C-alpha cells in the first residue's frame, strides 16, 4: 500500500504527464541534483556517487549529467520536499 | 399619414389624468428617441418634452412623457384650461436618415 | 470593368508627357503607397518604361498588395518582387462595382501546385488534382475547381 | 434569348429535369435564378445559379429537394426536383438576373415550362 | 433551441456535413506538436548535404573513432566548429570531413 | 402570402388614372427598392420600372412608380384598353438573402 | 458521436509528433480552408497549443 | 422499459389523457411514436413526439383531435385524444422509435392502454 | 387497409417452410426498407427482422426476410408449434413522411 491523498485534495486541469524508471538511487551514497527552470523548460541534472564517511559533501570533483528536459511553462517560485511516514 | 401613426382624435373631462400614445415602425421607434411638441392654433408651436423623460426649463411639470417600448405615452395629470391644442409625436429615424412626425391629436380640453 | 486579380490588366506605356496632377483628382485614395520614388516628387524623374496593372480585391486584402508579402492572394495570383519601383494606388470602389445580389463575375485562385513568380498572369482553370487516385477531370475527392 | 425544354405530367415521388438554354450574348457573365408560380397565384424564388464556378444557392424554404447546376459548353442550366406532390404543380420561370446596381429586376427573363403532376 | 432535419431524401445543402476546427497558436512552448520528419539512406564516404536534428551543413561523413557520452548528440573541435555527429536514427558516430 | 403584402383586387372605370401600392416589413421594403412587373395572362409576364422611377427602353411612358416610404405605388395616368393584367412587386431582401415578390394584383380594365 | 452546434466539443492537443499524413486519407473534403497556414506547408511549422 | 397508464371505458365526445413511462436508459436522446390497432385489425400511425423541443408532428388523417407532448422531469408522455366515437374504440401503443439508419424498426416498443367507449 | 397491402390468411402443414409476402405501391415499397414483426394475440407484439436480413439479437434464426424487389417475403424454415400469429409488414413512406404499417397475416400453425 502506498497512498497519495495526504499530499493534496484536488487534481484539477493537469496539461503534462511524464513516466520514466529510475530518477533516484540510480558505504552511504551522495545524491546531488539541480533543477532550474529557464524558458518554461525544466532541467533536471543529477548524479549518484558512493562516498566514504565524511563531512557528507566530500572534498573531490563530479560532474552532474542531464536527466529530464520538461516543456512545462510554469512560473516557478517556491518548493518543499516530498517525505514518506510509513504510517 | 407618415412612418408614425398618430390617433386622431380625444378629448373627455377636464381635470383629470388622460394618456395619448403614439406607435409606429421599429426602424425609429423601437430604435430612437421620441420627442413631443405641442402646437397652440393661430400661431407658432412650442417643444414639451425631449428624450421621453426630461422637460425642458420654464415649462410646466404636470406633463410627462414615456417610452412604454413601442407604445410612447404623454400622462396628463391635473388636466388645465388653456391648452387645447395639437400633440405632435417627433422621432429621429435612420432610414429616411431625418427626423419625421407625426399628424399630432386634436387634444381638446371640455368646458 | 477591371478584370478580376488571376488575370489581371496589363499596359504598356509609350512616351508622352505625364501630367500627374490628374490621378489625383479621384477619389480620398484608401492606399497610396510609392515604394522607390515618393509622390511629393513625382513630376520631376522620367522613368523608361511604365508599366500599369488593375485589378479589383477584397476590402481587407489592400496590405496584401506589397513586396515581400505573404498571403492567400500573394502566393500565386500577384507576387510583387522586392526590386519594386513603382506605386500602389487604391481606393474604395462602391456602387459602381458591387451590384446587389453580390457580384460573382469577378473570382480569385484558391490552390495551386507551385508558387508563383513574381509578375506573372495565368488563366488556368485546370482542375486542381493533388491526390492520389486520378480525378481527370469531374468536380468530386483531391480535385477541385481552383 | 432564351429558350425552355417541354412541359409534361409526371408521378408522384418522381425526379424532374429542366432545361433552359441562352441565345444572343455571352452566357458566363449572367447569372441565372430560377422562380416557382403556383397557378392562379403569385411567385416565390427557388434557386439561383452561377455558371461561372458551378456553385448553386437556394431558399430555407426549399432546401435539398431540388438541385441547380449548369454547363457553359453549350449553355444550358439543369434544375431537378425531387419529392413532387400536389403541391408543385406549377410553372417554372428559369431567368436572368439583370446585375444592375441596387436593384434586382429580372432582365430578359425568359420562358419556362409547366410541371404537372 | 430548435432542432435540424437531416433526412436521407435530402439534397445537398440539407444533408449534415461534419466540421473540425483546428486552431492553432504559436508562443512560448519550445517541445510542442509538428509533423513527422522522415529521413533517407545515410550514405557515407560522399560529399553530401547533411542535416542531423537541427545540424545544418556539408562535408564528408564517415566512421568516428570518439566515444561521446550517452547525453551527448554532437561534438566540436577546438576553435569552435562541429566535427563529428550522433545519427539520431542509428546512433552512431560520425566524422565530418572538409 | 410571401413577405411583401399585396392588396388582391382593383378595378373600375378605364381612361383614368388609378394607383396600386406594395407595403411590407423595414427589413426590404424600407431598405431596397422596389422593382415592378406586369403578368400578361396566357404567356409569360414582362418587366415594368426599375429602381422606382425609371423605365427601360421600348415600354410607355403613362406608367410611374414612386417609392413613397413603406408606400410603393404605381400611377396609371390615361389607362387603357389591352394591360388588364397581374401587378407583382419585387425587392431584394436582405433577410432571407433573395429577391422576394408578391401575389400581384388582378387589374382589370372594364369595357 | 459528435455534439450538436449549441454545445460544441472541444479539446486541448498535447505534445507529440502531428503526422498529417492521416487525416488527409478521410474523405473528398467538401471544404479544406486554412486561413493562417497552408496546406502544402503544413508539414513544417510548429504550433503551440 | 415502457410502462402505461390505465385502460378504462369513457363517453363519446370526451376527452382522454393516456401516459406512457420510460425507465431504463437516457430519455431525452430517444423519439417516441404513437400507433393505434382497431381490435382485430391491423395497425396505422397516428401521432410523433419529440421530448427534445417538445414539438409534435401528426398525420393527416387524423390531424387536430389529438395532442401530444412530453416531459423529462419524470420521463411521462401524455397523448390527449378528443371526439372519440365507436371508431376510436382501439388499443394504443406508445413506441420507441429505433433511429437506426435506413430502417425504423420500432424498438424496445414497450405496451400501450386499451380505449373502451 | 392501408398503403401496403397484406394478404390477409395462410396456415398449412407444421414443420414445413412457407413464405408470405408484401407488395404495395413503389413509393415506399420499392424505395425503403420493410421491416417486419409479429404479434402474440393477448399481449404486446415484438419485432422480427429489420433491414430486410439481419436478425436482432435474441431472437431464432430461422426466419429470414427477403426483399425480392416489391416482393418482400419472410421464409420460415423448419415450422414450429408456439408462433401461431399475427405477421406485420412495415415501411418508412417519405410520402406521409411517416412509418406506415400493414394488416398482418394470421398465419396459423396446425396440430
Ligand atoms: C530506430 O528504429 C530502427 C528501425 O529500423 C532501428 O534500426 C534497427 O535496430 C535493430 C537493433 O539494433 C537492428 O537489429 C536492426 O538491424 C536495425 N534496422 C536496420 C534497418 O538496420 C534503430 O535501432 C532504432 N533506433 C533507436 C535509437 O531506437
Ligand atoms: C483548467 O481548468 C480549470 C477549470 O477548473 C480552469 O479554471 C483553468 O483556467 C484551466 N487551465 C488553463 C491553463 O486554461
Ligand atoms: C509569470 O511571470 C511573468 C513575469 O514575472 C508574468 O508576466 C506572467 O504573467 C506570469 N505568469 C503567470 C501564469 O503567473
Ligand atoms: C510565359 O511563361 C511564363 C513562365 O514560363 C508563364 O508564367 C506565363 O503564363 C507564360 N505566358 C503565356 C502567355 O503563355
Amino acid at each position: 500500500m502506498e497512498s497519495e491523498f495526504r499530499v493534496y485534495s484536488s487534481a484539477n486541469n493537469c496539461t503534462f504527464e511524464y513516466v520514466s524508471q529510475p530518477f533516484l538511487m540510480d558505504f552511504k551514497n551522495l545524491r546531488e541534483f539541480v533543477f532550474k527552470n529557464i524558458d518554461g523548460y525544466f532541467k533536471i541534472y543529477s548524479k549518484h556517487t558512493p562516498i566514504n564517511l565524511g563531512r557528507d559533501l566530500p572534498q573531490g570533483f563530479s560532474a552532474l549529467e542531464p536527466l529530464v528536459d520538461l516543456p512545462i511553462g510554469i512560473n516557478i517560485t517556491r518548493f518543499q520536499t516530498l517525505l514518506a511516514l510509513h504510517r | 399619414q407618415s412612418v408614425l401613426t398618430q390617433p386622431p382624435s380625444a378629448s373627455g373631462t377636464p381635470g383629470q389624468r388622460v394618456t395619448i400614445s403614439c406607435s409606429g415602425s421599429g426602424s425609429n421607434i423601437g430604435s430612437n428617441t421620441i420627442n413631443w411638441y405641442q402646437q397652440l392654433p393661430g400661431t407658432a408651436p412650442k417643444v414639451l418634452i425631449y428624450r421621453n423623460n426630461e422637460r425642458p426649463s420654464g415649462v410646466p411639470d404636470r406633463f410627462s412623457g414615456s417610452k412604454s417600448g413601442t407604445s410612447a405615452s404623454l400622462t396628463i395629470s391635473g388636466l388645465q384650461s388653456e391648452d387645447e391644442a395639437y400633440y405632435h409625436c417627433a422621432a429621429w429615424d435612420d432610414s429616411l436618415n431625418g427626423p419625421v412626425f407625426g399628424g399630432g391629436t386634436k387634444l381638446t380640453v371640455l368646458g | 470593368r477591371f478584370a478580376s486579380v488571376y488575370a489581371w490588366n496589363r499596359k504598356r506605356i509609350s512616351n508622352c508627357v505625364a501630367d500627374y496632377s490628374v490621378l489625383y483628382n479621384f477619389a480620398p485614395f484608401f492606399a497610396f503607397k510609392c515604394y522607390g520614388v515618393s509622390p511629393t516628387k513625382l513630376n520631376d524623374l522620367c522613368f523608361t518604361n511604365v508599366y500599369a496593372d488593375s485589378f479589383v480585391i477584397r476590402g481587407n486584402e489592400v496590405s496584401q498588395i506589397a513586396p515581400g508579402q505573404t498571403g492567400n492572394i500573394a502566393d500565386y495570383n500577384y507576387k510583387l518582387p522586392d526590386d519594386f519601383t513603382g506605386c500602389v494606388i487604391a481606393w474604395n470602389s462602391n456602387k459602381l462595382d458591387s451590384k446587389v445580389g453580390g457580384n460573382y463575375n469577378y473570382r480569385y485562385r484558391l490552390f495551386r501546385k507551385s508558387n508563383l513568380k513574381p509578375f506573372e498572369r495565368d488563366i488556368s482553370t485546370e482542375i486542381y488534382q493533388a491526390g492520389n487516385k486520378p480525378c481527370n477531370g469531374v468536380a468530386g475527392v483531391n480535385c477541385y475547381f481552383p | 434569348q432564351l429558350v425552355q425544354s417541354g412541359a409534361e405530367v409526371k408521378k408522384p415521388g418522381s425526379s424532374v429535369k429542366v432545361s433552359c438554354k441562352a441565345s444572343g450574348d455571352t452566357f458566363s457573365s449572367y447569372t441565372f435564378s430560377w422562380v416557382r408560380q403556383a397557378p392562379g397565384q403569385g411567385l416565390e424564388w427557388m434557386g439561383r445559379s452561377i455558371p461561372i464556378v458551378g456553385k448553386a444557392i437556394y431558399a430555407q424554404e426549399f432546401q435539398g429537394r431540388v438541385t441547380i447546376s449548369a454547363d457553359r459548353s453549350t449553355t444550358t442550366v439543369y434544375m431537378e426536383l425531387s419529392s413532387l406532390r400536389s403541391d408543385d404543380t406549377a410553372v417554372y420561370y428559369c431567368a436572368r438576373d439583370q446585375s444592375g446596381f441596387d436593384f434586382f429586376y429580372y432582365d430578359h427573363w425568359g420562358q419556362g415550362t409547366l410541371v404537372a403532376v | 433551441l430548435q432542432s435540424y432535419g437531416f433526412r436521407p431524401t435530402y439534397g445537398v445543402g440539407h444533408q449534415p456535413y461534419r466540421v473540425v476546427v483546428l486552431s492553432f497558436e504559436l508562443l512560448h512552448a519550445p517541445a510542442t506538436v509538428c509533423g513527422p520528419k522522415k529521413s533517407t539512406n545515410l550514405v557515407k564516404n560522399k560529399c553530401v548535404n547533411f542535416n542531423f536534428n537541427g545540424l545544418t551543413g556539408t562535408g564528408v561523413l564517415t566512421e568516428s573513432n570518439k566515444k561521446f557520452l550517452p547525453f551527448q548528440q554532437f561534438g566540436r573541435d577546438i576553435a569552435d566548429t562541429t566535427d563529428a555527429v550522433r545519427d539520431p536514427q542509428t546512433l552512431e558516430i560520425l566524422d565530418i570531413t572538409p
